[PDB]
RNA sequence: GAACUUGAGUGCAGAAGAGGAGAGUGGAAUUCCACGUGUAGCGGUGAAAUGCGUAGAGAUGUGGAGGAACACCAGUGGCGAAGGCGACUCUCUGGUCUGUAACUGACGCUGAGGAGCGAAAGCGCGCCGUAAACGAUGAGUGCUAAGUGUUAGGGGGUUUCCGCCCCUUAGUGCUGCAGCUAACGCAUUAAGCACUCCGCCUGGGGAGU
RNA sequence: AAAAAAA
């Protein structure tokens, strides 16, 4: 049971994971495209981005959670949709970031 | 220094207002290259200042060189109180 | 001697009396050898940019100074030792 | 001055006739579509800037919040400009349903009769209940019928308006600039659509630029990010960018101009 | 397009004001280029090292 | 022999710089691993195979490989003799530019040989040290239309500084006369017109043998 | 492609 935690989306050109933190990185859930049964083209898409966005942003609610610090990693395109998807969960977003190498 | 440099003017100086004669710039180039070879001893690997050096030392050279054909005199008086050879 | 500004942040889990003994303890070092403060501002607690050694605030302090690099070095060579310095930074004034 | 002046006269006057609970007519500006909104909201996270609200339920002071901080940065021209695209219209209606862009739940228009039907009929029924005192069932049901045909109509005549309006505008602004062929402006990239570019000039005149005119590369729209993406030279022509232009083709009869890339 | 510190007389950029070196940083915390906030390339050095120096004790965030 | 100040240099004032060697420190990546949580896919994708893994993977946090580099700024911008040089701070240190002329009074230029610096080399920090180590253009000096941009200064103008205009020094670009050129081109950063000194060439292979 | 508001 915590309420602050980091969202580590991973959106690649081939899949989108969402981790979902506390402030010390240990996992409270997670969910992901392929997970959401998506497959070749689909977990691609934003749309698989925003089920998992949601999937593990539902999972943290049940923990308690309220304020989400994110984190971006990858080129893909589902960041947009995963980010806002965390906002029309419930779960309000204060610091972006985009930490892609 | 600036301080240093303004001792050794007027230790140096061939008159009251004299900064341009070659015991004066003589004397200055001196101590910069006695800096400057201190410098390097700590920092040998320091290459772009020895080029700084190299210069340096030229200048002082073609100072003295100017000075001994001028004035022998003079040139002897300057070499014994900087301690040149 | 030449001007030095010194500026450090005080980890925010420590009394103000402890905040105290540390701004002493470090004017002291710089006095000690050869400085003397002009200056000594305090920031107070504010809120990091990003967090260093698990801290999100800190105790700002910025101490103007005139010494000869001697007293600088030695501040820096205890600020690095001391938990209580988090960080700091030396900096010339430029006249 | 002015505007501020009659937009509390007519927050007053429809916040007085709100509780006063007669038939009333009423400028409203909905809430934005959510759909264009929750594109806008994307948008504005590529630069990582985040909107305290949801595309159902967002608080114009949120949207308020974005444009001053985007105030004097590279991100200024095309958060506004995506902003408006997720904006609406506004209307007349006889229900009180706010006004969003006023950020106030009472507005109705009063102040010009003389060229707005809707004040006409406000001063009517400002005459009818509170000079005549008229507030009886009868004096209501009457208005209650003929108010949504009146909203309804005069929100039609104004929108034909200002397309009238817009339509001679863009039309006289060709009429200037059939002797700008050649002449180069140094104007901003204003939008970015698939079948070209669009380029402001200062003084509010746009014009295209195809892929027929992007001689150099074959430029594709990355939607998304809103700019067109150059591959075989590499280049990149984002919105809201100060770039020079050239008037090649003002078609005054469709209300065309045209431009070419100068450059950047 | 004018340079804010030269417009205003200013000589000396200062480390330490946060909130003066926040005008000319982007959001994620990027600095941002002279073409955008019409800074003279005298003072955008200036200005430069004085970001750096902010990050570096915290005043100012690191890039995105 | 004497005299001189314009070349050269010293003062004095100011300026800019990723110039150099030290020595600390910053954020980050990167990812060898050890382990904290977590738990089913991770995927590669033409999209599938191809891999793979629950014995906990991916995602994820701190020891940590601790060795490398420094995202924005960042500019055919800056500095350097060249090769080069970009996080921040301090320490030590080299050069250049502007202004004033207080001083010296030709102290200057070039420079075989020599010495030093000097890539992936090539190879045991050491040697090696040749090098599209080719803006394909030696250094120094003076002279010979313009236009325009940019970097670091100076003088002036109105104007409250700013701003905007004019002039100027040094650098760095673009365009362009005269002249030069086989042509292409170069053109006050000359490949023009001159003088000093150095390096170098004399058909292609054979042969950099 | 084009928001309020005003004309």
């Amino acid at each position: 049971n915590i309420e602050s935690g980091i969202a580590h989306i991973r959106s690649t050109f081939n899949n989108t994971i969402v981790t979902i933190t506390d402030t010390h990185g240990n996992a409270i859930s997670w969910s992901s495209a392929g997970a959401l049964g998506f497959r070749g083209s689909r977990k691609s898409t934003p749309f698989a981005a925003q089920m998992a966005a949601e999937t593990a942003a539902k999972g943290s609610i049940e923990h308690g959670l309220k304020t989400l610090e994110v984190t971006v990693k990858g080129p893909g395109s589902g960041r947009e949709a995963a980010i806002r998807a965390l906002q029309a969960a419930g779960l309000e977003v204060t610091a972006i970031r985009d930490v892609t190498p | 220094t600036q301080e240093r440099k303004n001792q050794l003017i007027n230790e140096f100086k061939t008159h009251e207002s004299d900064t341009g004669s070659p015991e004066v710039q003589i004397a200055i180039l001196t101590d910069s290259i006695n800096n400057l070879n201190e410098h390097l001893r700590t920092h040998k690997k320091d290459h772009h200042s020895r080029r700084g050096l190299l210069k340096m030392v030229g200048k002082r050279r073609n100072l003295l060189t100017y000075l001994r054909n001028k004035d022998v005199t003079r040139y002897r008086e300057l070499i014994n109180k900087l301690g040149l050879r | 001697m030449r001007k030095y500004e010194v500026m450090y942040i005080i980890r925010p889990n420590i009394d103000e009396e402890s905040k105290k003994a540390v701004i002493e303890r470090f004017n002291n070092v710089l006095t000690s050898n050869g400085a003397e403060i002009t200056g000594t501002k305090d920031w107070g607690k504010r809120r990091l940019a990003y967090e260093i050694n698990d801290f999100r605030d800190g105790f700002y302090q910025i101490v103007n100074v005139q010494s000869d690099a001697a007293a600088v070095q030695e501040f820096d060579r205890l600020a690095k030792i001391s938990d209580d310095i988090i960080r700091h930074i030396v900096v010339k004034e430029e006249e | 001055l002015i505007e501020e002046f009659m937009l509390v006269a007519n927050e007053t006057v429809a916040e007085h006739f709100h509780w006063m609970n007669v038939p009333f007519i009423y400028r409203i500006h909905e809430e934005p579509n959510a759909e264009k909104l929750q594109k806008f909201l994307e948008f504005v996270t590529t630069f990582g800037y985040v909107v305290k609200g949801t595309a159902g339920n967002i608080h114009p002071r949120a949207l308020q919040s974005i444009l001053d901080a985007v105030r004097d940065r590279p991100e200024e021209t095309v958060i506004s400009t995506v902003m408006l695209r997720s904006m609406k219209q506004a209307k007349y209606d006889p229900q009180s349903l706010g006004h969003f862009g006023l950020s106030t739940e009472f507005y109705t228009h009063f102040t010009s009769p003389i060229r707005r039907y809707p004040d006409l009929i406000v001063h009517r029924l400002i005459r009818t209940y509170l000079i005549n005192g008229k507030v009886d069932e009868a004096t209501q049901e009457k208005w209650a019928e003929r108010l949504p045909d009146i909203a309804e109509h005069t929100s039609s005549m104004e929108r034909r308006a200002v397309d009238a309006e817009r339509e001679t505008d863009d039309l006289k602004k060709a009429e200037y600039m059939l002797d700008k062929i050649g002449e180069e402006f140094d104007g901003m990239i204003s939008s970015v659509t698939n079948f070209g570019m669009f380029v402001e000039l200062p003084n509010t005149i746009e014009g295209l630029v195809h892929v027929s005119f992007m001689t150099d590369d074959y430029y594709r729209f990355d939607e998304q990010h809103f700019a067109m993406i150059g591959e075989r030279t590499g280049n990149v022509f984002r919105i809201g960018d100060e770039i020079t232009v050239k008037v090649v083709d003002v078609n005054k009869d469709e209300r065309n101009i045209d431009f070419e890339i100068v450059g950047m | 397009k004018v340079c804010y510190f030269t417009s205003n007389g200013i000589t000396h950029i200062d480390y330490k004001d946060v909130d003066l070196l926040k005008k000319f940083v982007s959001e994620r915390g990027k600095i941002l280029p002279r073409r955008v906030t019409g800074t003279n390339a005298k003072y955008q050095r200036k200005l430069t090292a004085a970001i750096k120096r902010a990050r570096q004790m915290a005043l100012l965030p690191y890039v995105s």
